[PDB]
């Protein structure tokens, strides 16, 4: 019921804590860096 | 009295260098330029640093900012009693002087000058910021 | 009696605590001889413990199960039930010296303020004038009521500075 | 020419400015109209160069000032001799050093306190000491309480000499500022008279007094049959059968026939198995070697004739390729600044006060002193921390000169101006060694917790796991441990055990052994490499820019000791060249807090502990190798193992620690409130204060204000320093004298 | 030049120093301070952040009830 | 704080059943520094030794963890931005003078944190700090306790 | 920039003008004063928000007041 795989730890403890903050982050700085037109 | 024009190819003050000079800012934003007349070889305080011997008669040096400059204007003017004038210059070959603006010390009261950023109050008849609240950005009861 | 605690007087633990005590000050004494200006000073200290725990009891100081004398100081407790030179009599007695010091301190204030330069009269303190008003604070409570009653205790609102509001 | 020139009845000697507080300041002799006067007051008390712009009035304040401090140390010195001749247990201590504990101050029985007269032995009850006086005393040969009751007599008449010698060439005869500008003179006198007399004079009392009285002591002769100094001093036939070669007098130095005088003139080493201290034979043999080569050293300079060297010539000489005009300049600056001077002084004292720490614990140079750890640890920690305060000395000093007396007429292209003009490659490089050292020093300790933590003790820096072994200290080790047979082949043993060889025991406890080096060493050497590099940078940057910098370019005219420049630029704060003092205090008190903690720990792991049949059980068993590689090791093992004693030394004689442990931890907490907050609130809170005073009329004629904001920093630091040192000064005696 | 960031205070878009992305972070809920606020801007504003908080918190339970539900006892 | 200590102090007596131990060591800080946190720390700073770890370790390791976020707050809370800003212009001038390094540039000038931003960033590290470090300290007291 | 104002409560004692280490302000002509001269604020986009031109000033309460504001290159006083 609503229990996902034991995989799951295994793929979203790397994905998130690793994956999505490197893509946080990098979107996040490009924006900051980014000069009003 | 005319605003002077700089001429760029005065003789600098003798001076081995320091790491204290012009940094990347002077290539792509603005240095700015003191120049003086010396009556006689004398040995300064450079406001970056280090020891400096002034030219008989013209002397010109650059500087990153124009505190700098102002500050060793005051050095010469206090303790050698000179006249010296600086300009902010563009990387574009734009100079624009600066100081003193009319030819007479800010210190002195000259005519022409006309008053900027005066208030016909007290500090203490300023509004309450409930009044300067939700106007175009955050601003003081005083700019009002 | 009050709070459950009971009088040292009747407390095996405050009898503990005093044997406690005096048999470590008694096995220190042994390695000394007799006269020696060691065992002199430990048989005093002995001396003085005793008439500590004794003195303690027959105040009727009340003991908390730690065997360890406790302090009333609730007045109507205090009062009835014969513990007032706990906290009670201490109380008016800090109060009057407190009291004595202030009033001291505000009148010689007052008075080097009517000279030339009252603040040389803060760094070199006028000792005459300082002993007598040290002397004459004595009856301090009554002038303070004195000056309570005559409106000259405190200061005018009018003449007292204070921020724009 | 060298001359002695004074001024007669320069000051009148009256009471008039005794009753006129800030008479020397310009701005104080107005009188108070706030409290920041009585503050100001005591702060520009003693800064001369800012009282009066006469150098020769400064330098006759600074000479006269010096004797007072001289009067000051023979006053304590003469306390401690009367403690010791009134009040204490030395003369059985004589007679039993290896139990009685030395003890020099008795409490009077009030409030209790007489509990702190613990029982020291010889039938005697006070707070042991750990000054080492004791052991200072037996070497010198004193054996009755008379000898030090005659000295502090000696001391008392001595301070009075002090203080009249500061008033009379105050007052009466102030020496000239030429006279003060006589250095090529200062050295030659402080070099030959000073030093080498002061050695050659001491030598002479060790051979006539401290070597027979010594000797006899540790053939087991008792302190009372054994022959008066004065009677070993006019008889030589005792002197001769104690050492054979006194039968031939003094011919055999006159006749260059020296080797005669080995008996007490020797080079043994290492150290007296019956005392574990140094032997005075060879303390005696350096002492007279100093005193020479310092008498050559005080005739290198000019003065009244030809011969001599010239110390502006000799500066003026050495100039290379690299550094410009070189040392030019500098002797006109050490010759008419008193602060380029004592940034100098303080500098090297600094560094010679830790040097002290050093040698004195691996050689023990005084009887019983190896076997009393707490006397060790404490003249260990005790001359590291002075040595650490003068070094942070030496940074304001250097600074107050660079912002007061430099200028650069007398400094263009030497090496000062070149230094200025690198300024900023200086720190940056600094910088970044800093940041490599805080990394590859701290980051190995993190690594090792977290590794631990994880289970993963195989992936550790330790003598087990990865091991980071420090070679070239194990090298010098081993070289020095050889050096009797090869390099320094007349010396019969190594100079100090710490190298390697057997240990040495007295009493039963390890006066010396070797000293190990391994991962937990390499590791705590670097930390002490990156503290030391950090605690400089902020006192070089401060003595740098303290004249200008990018931000401020007038910081001079602001001068040494100010606030800041506002908060334009974003923010000037601490600024000031006395600012980077201030934040100096904090890294020198951080790496000076380890390196005792590593002595104490180290110590207690590998070196000190009783020694039994087939073994040497050490204090703390040997745990520093595998418990120092991790903070939590060091907290754990260190800090909440080694609180016990202070913890419990309640109902004893070591509760006064326990008491000063707990205010130490107070004064510590009770500065974060004045070095987290600042004036502007406290002057706020002060004035609603002040109303109340006002409206029942007891309000000051002196005006309160809250202190400024370089006094809210000072006392900050002041109270961080003595609640934390303090903190350790309790833990370590109570642990040391406890387990000791 | 004026960097995008942050778009409610053209001062900080146009502070060329870091300054800039501390106080843009800093400053981001305090609308009053915002360009070109007014009262009735500042209160849907807030609105609408309200129900973004309660959104946040439900999460944070839900969150919790699955963790316990999947990998506790 | 202090009032967080009292009620753990009075539990952990109460709970281990001699409430004699705080009725008598509660009147002497001494007895709060040794009888509290000094006795109740053993076995949290044991979770990890040169013999092992337990469940405990990760409680020694914040419990560290903690104390170094709050001394690091210490820093921002005493230094101050003149000296922090005069070090930054000093690493600009290194950056722009290093070879290779200076053809990568920055698009925001470095510059010290603000007076008022460093008030804030110490007081969060000192907060984070004393609340992990009590945090630490009050779980593993209290359940290798119990 | 930083916004710098001057109050009539000006005396024309020209000590601001003398404190300023970056030429924000000036003396001009006046007739509210005895001194016939008032400090004006013409360069405020080189004031860095130093203040020392509020501590020169010796009125009570201060007759020029400096606000700090926008932050610029020239505001930071930044040489780089
Ligand atoms: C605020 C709610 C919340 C919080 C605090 C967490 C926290 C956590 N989740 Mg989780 N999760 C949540 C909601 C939440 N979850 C919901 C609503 C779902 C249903 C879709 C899941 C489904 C989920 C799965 C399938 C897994 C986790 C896992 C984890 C752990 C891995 C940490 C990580 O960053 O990797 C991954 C983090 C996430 C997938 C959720 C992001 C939540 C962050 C902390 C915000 C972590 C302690 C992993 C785990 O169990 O590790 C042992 C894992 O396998 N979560
Ligand atoms: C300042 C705080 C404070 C507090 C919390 C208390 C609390 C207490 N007082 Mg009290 N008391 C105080 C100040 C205070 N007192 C002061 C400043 C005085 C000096 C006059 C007294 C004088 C005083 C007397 C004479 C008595 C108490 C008594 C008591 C206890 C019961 C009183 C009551 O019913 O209500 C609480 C009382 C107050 C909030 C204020 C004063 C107490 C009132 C005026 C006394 C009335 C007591 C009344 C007879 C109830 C008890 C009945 C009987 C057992 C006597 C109670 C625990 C009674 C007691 O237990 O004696 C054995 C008692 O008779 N107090
Ligand atoms: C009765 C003897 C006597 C008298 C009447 C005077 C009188 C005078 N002296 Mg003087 N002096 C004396 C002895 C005396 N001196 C001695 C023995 C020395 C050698 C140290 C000096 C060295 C000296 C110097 C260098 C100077 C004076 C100066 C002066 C004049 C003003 C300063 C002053 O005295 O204020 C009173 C000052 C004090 C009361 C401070 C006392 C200082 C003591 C020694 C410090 C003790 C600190 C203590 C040991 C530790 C404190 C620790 C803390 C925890 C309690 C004044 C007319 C000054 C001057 O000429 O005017 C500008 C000057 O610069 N004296
Ligand atoms: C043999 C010559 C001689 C000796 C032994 C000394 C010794 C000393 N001088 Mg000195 N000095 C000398 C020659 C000498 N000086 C000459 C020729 C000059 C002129 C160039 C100076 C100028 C000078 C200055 C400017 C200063 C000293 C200072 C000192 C003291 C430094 C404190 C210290 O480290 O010692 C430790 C202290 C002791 C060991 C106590 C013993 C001291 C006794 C009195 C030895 C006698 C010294 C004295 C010069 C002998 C003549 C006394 C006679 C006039 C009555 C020290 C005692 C400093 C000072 O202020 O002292 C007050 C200092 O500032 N001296
Ligand atoms: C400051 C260092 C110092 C001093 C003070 C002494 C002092 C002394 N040593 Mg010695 N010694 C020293 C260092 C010193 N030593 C060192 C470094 C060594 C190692 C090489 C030695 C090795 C050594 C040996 C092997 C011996 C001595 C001996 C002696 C004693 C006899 C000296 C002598 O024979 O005639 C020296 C000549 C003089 C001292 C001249 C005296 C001039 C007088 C005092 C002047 C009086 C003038 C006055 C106006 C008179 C009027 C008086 C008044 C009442 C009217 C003597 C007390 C001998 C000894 O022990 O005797 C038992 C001896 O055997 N020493
Ligand atoms: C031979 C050593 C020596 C000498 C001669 C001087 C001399 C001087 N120093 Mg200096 N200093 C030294 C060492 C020395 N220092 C060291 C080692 C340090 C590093 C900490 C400093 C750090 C330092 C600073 C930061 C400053 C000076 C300053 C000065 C000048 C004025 C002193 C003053 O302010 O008067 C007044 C002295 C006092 C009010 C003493 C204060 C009380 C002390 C600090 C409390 C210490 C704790 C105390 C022991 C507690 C006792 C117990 C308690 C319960 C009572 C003066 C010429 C000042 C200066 O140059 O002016 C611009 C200045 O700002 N010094
Ligand atoms: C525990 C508190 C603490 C800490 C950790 C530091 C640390 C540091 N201080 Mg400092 N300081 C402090 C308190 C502290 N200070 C206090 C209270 C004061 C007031 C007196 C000062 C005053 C002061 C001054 C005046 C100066 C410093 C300087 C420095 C730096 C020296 C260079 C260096 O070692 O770089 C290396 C960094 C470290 C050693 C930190 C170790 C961190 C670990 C090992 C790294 C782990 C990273 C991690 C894996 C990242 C991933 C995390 C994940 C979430 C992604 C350094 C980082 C100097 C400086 O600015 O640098 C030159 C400097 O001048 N401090
Ligand atoms: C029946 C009508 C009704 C109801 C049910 C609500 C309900 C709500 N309105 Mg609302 N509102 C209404 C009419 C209503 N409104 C009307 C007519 C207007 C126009 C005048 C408004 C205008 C309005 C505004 C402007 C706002 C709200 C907001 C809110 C939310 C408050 C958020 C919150 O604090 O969480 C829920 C609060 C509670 C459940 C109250 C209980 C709190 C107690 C103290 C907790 C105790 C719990 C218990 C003791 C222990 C629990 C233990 C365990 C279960 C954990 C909430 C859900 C806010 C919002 O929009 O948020 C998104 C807000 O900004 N309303
Ligand atoms: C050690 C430095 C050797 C270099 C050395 O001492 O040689 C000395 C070198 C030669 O000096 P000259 O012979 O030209 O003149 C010296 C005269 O002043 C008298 O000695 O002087 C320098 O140029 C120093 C170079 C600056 C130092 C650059 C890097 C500094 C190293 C930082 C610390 C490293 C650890
Ligand atoms: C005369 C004098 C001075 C005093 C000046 C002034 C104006 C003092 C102001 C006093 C004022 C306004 C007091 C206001 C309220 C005081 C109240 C309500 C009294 C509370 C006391 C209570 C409830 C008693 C508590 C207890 C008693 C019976 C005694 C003890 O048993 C302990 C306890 C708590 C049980 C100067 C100048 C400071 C200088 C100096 C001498
Ligand atoms: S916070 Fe204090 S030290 Fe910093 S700029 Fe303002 S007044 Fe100066
Ligand atoms: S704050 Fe500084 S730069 Fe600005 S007007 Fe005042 S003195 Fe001039
Ligand atoms: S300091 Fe004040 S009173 Fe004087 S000219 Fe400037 S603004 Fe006017």
């Amino acid at each position: 019921p609503f229990v996902p795989p034991s995989w799951a730890p295994s793929v979203f403890v790397p994905l998130t804590g690793l994956v999505l903050p490197a893509i946080a982050m990098a979107t996040l700085f490009v924006y900051i860096e980014k000069e009003a037109p | 009295w005319t605003v002077p024009t700089l001429n760029p190819d005065t003789p600098s003050p003798i001076f081995g260098g320091s790491t204290g000079g012009l940094l990347r800012k002077a290539q792509t934003e603005e240095f700015y330029v003191i120049t003086w007349e010396a009556k006689k070889e004398q040995i300064f305080e450079m406001p970056t640093g280090g020891a400096a011997i002034m030219r008989q008669g013209p002397n010109l040096l650059k500087f990153g900012k124009k505190e700098q400059c102002l500050a060793l204007t005051t050095q010469l003017r206090n303790k050698f009693k000179l006249t010296p004038c600086f300009y902010r210059v563009f990387p574009d070959g734009k100079v624009q002087y600066l100081h003193p603006a009319d030819g007479v010390y800010p210190e002195k009261v000259n005519a022409g000058r006309v008053g900027a950023n005066q208030n016909m109050r007290r500090i203490g008849q300023n509004v309450n910021p409930i009044k300067v609240k939700f106007s175009g950005r955050m601003m003081s009861p005083a700019e009002i | 009696d009050i709070a459950g605690l009971t009088p040292c007087s009747e407390s095996k633990a405050y009898a503990k605590l005093e044997k406690k005590e005096l048999k470590t000050l008694e096995k220190r004494l042994k390695q000394y001889e007799a006269d020696s200006a060691p065992a002199v000073a430990l048989k005093a200290t002995m001396e003085r413990t005793k008439a500590r725990f004794a003195n303690y009891a027959k105040a009727g100081l009340l003991c908390g199960n730690d065997g360890l004398p406790h302090l009333i100081a609730d007045p109507g407790l205090a009062l009835k039930y014969g513990h007032a030179g706990e906290v009670f009599i201490p109380t008016f007695g800090f109060l009057y010296v407190a009291g004595y010091i202030g009033y001291v301190g505000r009148q010689y204030l007052i008075a080097v303020k009517g000279e030339a330069k009252p603040t040389d009269k803060e760094i070199i303190i006028d000792v005459p004038l300082a002993t007598k008003l040290a002397w004459q604070g004595a009856g301090w409570p009554l002038a303070a009521v004195q000056e309570l009653q005559r409106g000259t205790l405190l200061e005018k609102e009018e003449n007292i500075t204070v921020s724009p509001r | 020419k060298v001359k002695i020139a004074v001024d007669r009845n320069p000051v009148e000697t009256s009471f008039e400015k005794w009753a006129k507080p800030g008479h020397f300041s310009r701005t104080l002799s107005k009188g108070p109209n706030t409290t920041t006067w009585i503050w100001n007051l005591h702060a520009d008390a003693h800064d001369f160069d800012s009282h009066t712009s006469d150098l020769e009035e400064i330098s006759r304040k600074v000479f006269s000032a010096h004797f007072g401090q001289l009067g000051i140390i023979f006053i304590w010195l003469s306390g401690m001799y009367f403690h010791g001749a009134r009040f204490s247990n030395y003369e059985a201590w004589l007679s039993d050093p290896t139990h009685i504990k030395p003890s020099a101050q008795v409490v009077w029985p009030i409030v209790g306190q007489e509990i702190l007269n613990g029982d020291v032995g010889g039938g005697f009850q006070g707070i042991q000491i750990t000054s080492g006086f004791f052991q200072l005393w037996r070497a010198s040969g004193i054996t009755s309480e008379l000898q030090l009751y005659t000295t502090a007599i000696g001391g008392l008449v001595m301070a009075a000499a002090m203080f009249f010698a500061g008033w009379f060439h105050y007052h009466k005869a102030a020496p000239k500022l030429e006279w003060f500008q006589n250095v090529e003179s200062m050295l030659n006198h402080h070099l030959g008279g000073l030093l080498g007399l002061g050695s050659l004079a001491w030598a002479g009392h060790q051979i006539h007094v401290s070597l027979p009285v010594n000797k006899l002591l540790d053939a087991g002769v008792d302190p009372k049959e054994i022959p008066l100094p004065h009677d070993l001093l006019l008889n030589r036939a005792i002197m001769a059968d104690l050492y054979p070669s006194f039968a031939k007098g003094i011919a055999p130095f006159f006749t260059l026939n020296w080797s005669e005088y080995s008996d007490f003139l020797t080079f043994k080493g290492g150290l007296n198995p019956v005392t574990g201290g140094l032997w005075l034979s060879d303390t005696a043999h350096h002492h007279v070697a100093i005193a020479v080569l310092f008498l050559v050293a005080g005739h290198m300079y000019r003065t009244n004739w030809g011969i001599g060297h010239s110390m502006k010539e000799i500066l003026e000489a050495h100039r290379g390729p690299f550094t410009g005009e070189g040392h030019v300049g500098l002797y006109e600056i050490l010759t008419t600044s008193w602060h380029a001077q004592l940034a100098i002084n303080l500098a090297l004292f600094g560094s010679l006060s830790i040097i002290v720490a050093h040698h004195m614990y691996a050689m023990p140079p005084y009887p019983y002193l190896a076997t009393d750890y707490g006397t060790q640890l404490s003249l260990f920690t005790h001359h590291t921390w002075i040595g650490g305060f003068c070094i942070v000395g030496a940074g304001a000093h250097a600074a107050i000169f660079m912002v007061r007396d430099y200028d650069p007429t007398n400094n263009y292209n030497n090496l000062l101006d070149r230094v200025i003009r690198h300024r900023d490659a200086i720190i940056s490089h600094l910088n970044w060694v800093c940041i490599f050292l805080g990394f590859h020093s701290f980051g190995l300790y993190i690594h090792n917790d977290t590794m631990s933590a994880l289970g993963r003790p195989q992936d550790m820096f330790s003598d087990t796991a990865i091991q980071l072994q420090p070679v070239f200290a194990q090298w010098i080790q081993n070289t020095h441990f050889l050096a009797p047979q090869l390099t320094a082949p007349n010396a019969l043993a190594a100079t100090s055990l710490t190298w390697g060889g057997d240990l040495v025991a007295v009493g039963g406890k390890v006066a010396m052994m070797p000293i190990s080096l391994g991962t937990s060493d390499f590791m705590v050497h670097h930390i002490h490499a990156f503290t030391i590099h950090v605690t400089v940078l902020i006192l070089l940057k401060g003595v740098l820019f303290a004249r200008s910098s990018r931000l401020i370019p007038d910081k001079a005219n602001l001068g040494f000791r100010f606030p800041c420049d506002g908060p334009g630029r974003g923010g000037t704060c601490q600024v000031s060249a006395w600012d980077h003092v201030f934040l100096g205090l904090f890294w020198m008190y951080n790496s000076l807090s380890i390196v005792i903690f590593h002595f104490s720990w180290k110590m207690q792991s590998d070196v000190w502990g009783t020694v039994t049949a087939s073994g040497v059980s050490h204090i703390t068993g040997g745990n520093f190798a595998q418990s120092a590689n991790t903070i939590n090791g060091w907290l754990r093992d260190f800090l909440w193992a080694q609180s016990s004693q202070v913890i419990q030394s309640y109902g004893s004689a070591l509760s006064a620690y326990g008491l000063i442990f707990l205010g130490a931890h107070f004064v510590w907490a009770f500065s974060l409130m004045f070095l987290f907050s600042g004036r502007g609130y406290w002057q706020e809170l002060i004035e609603s204060i002040v109303w109340a005073h006002n409206k029942l009329k007891v309000a000051p004629a002196i005006q309160p204000r809250a202190l400024s904001i370089t006094q809210g920093r000072a006392v900050g630091v002041a109270h961080y320093l003595l609640g934390g040192i303090a903190t350790t000064w309790s833990f370590f005696l109570a642990r040391i004298i406890s387990v000791g | 030049a004026t960097k995008l960031f942050p778009k409610f205070s053209q001062g900080l878009a146009q502070d060329p120093t870091t300054r800039r992305i501390w106080y843009g972070l800093a400053m981001a809920h305090d609308f009053e301070s915002h360009d070109g606020m007014t009262e009735e801007n500042l209160y849907q504003k807030i609105f609408a952040s309200h129900f973004g908080q309660l959104s946040i918190i439900f999460l944070w339970t839900s969150g919790n009830l699955f963790h316990v539900a999947w990998q506790g006892n | 704080g202090w009032v967080t200590f009292y009620w753990h102090w009075k539990h952990l007596t109460l709970w281990q059943g001699n409430v004699a131990q705080f009725d008598e060591s509660s009147t002497y800080l001494m007895g709060w520094l040794r009888d509290y946190l000094w006795l109740n720390s053993s076995q949290l700073i044991n979770g990890y030794n040169p013999f092992g770890m337990n469940s405990l370790s990760v409680w020694a390791w914040t419990f560290l963890f903690g104390h170094l976020i709050y001394a690091t707050g210490f820093m921002f809370l005493i230094s101050w931005r003149g000296y922090w800003q005069e070090l930054i212009e000093t690493l600009v001038w290194a950056h722009e003078k290093t070879p290779l390094a200076n053809l990568v540039y920055w698009k925001d000038k470095p510059v010290a944190l603000s007076i008022v931003q460093a008030r804030l960033v110490g007081l969060a590290h000192f907060s984070v700090g004393y609340i992990f470090t009590y945090a630490a300290f009050l779980i593993a007291s209290t359940s290798g306790r119990f | 920039a930083h916004i710098v104002k001057i109050y009539d409560t000006c005396i024309g004692c020209t000590q601001c003008v003398r404190a300023c280490p970056l030429d924000v302000l000036e003396m001009v002509p006046w007739d509210g004063c005895k001194a016939s001269q008032m400090a004006s604020a013409p360069r405020t986009e080189d004031c860095v928000g130093c203040k020392r031109c509020e501590t020169a000033c010796p009125t009570d309460f201060l007759s020029v007041r400096v606000y700090l504001g926008s932050e610029s290159t020239r505001s930071m006083g930044l040489s780089y």
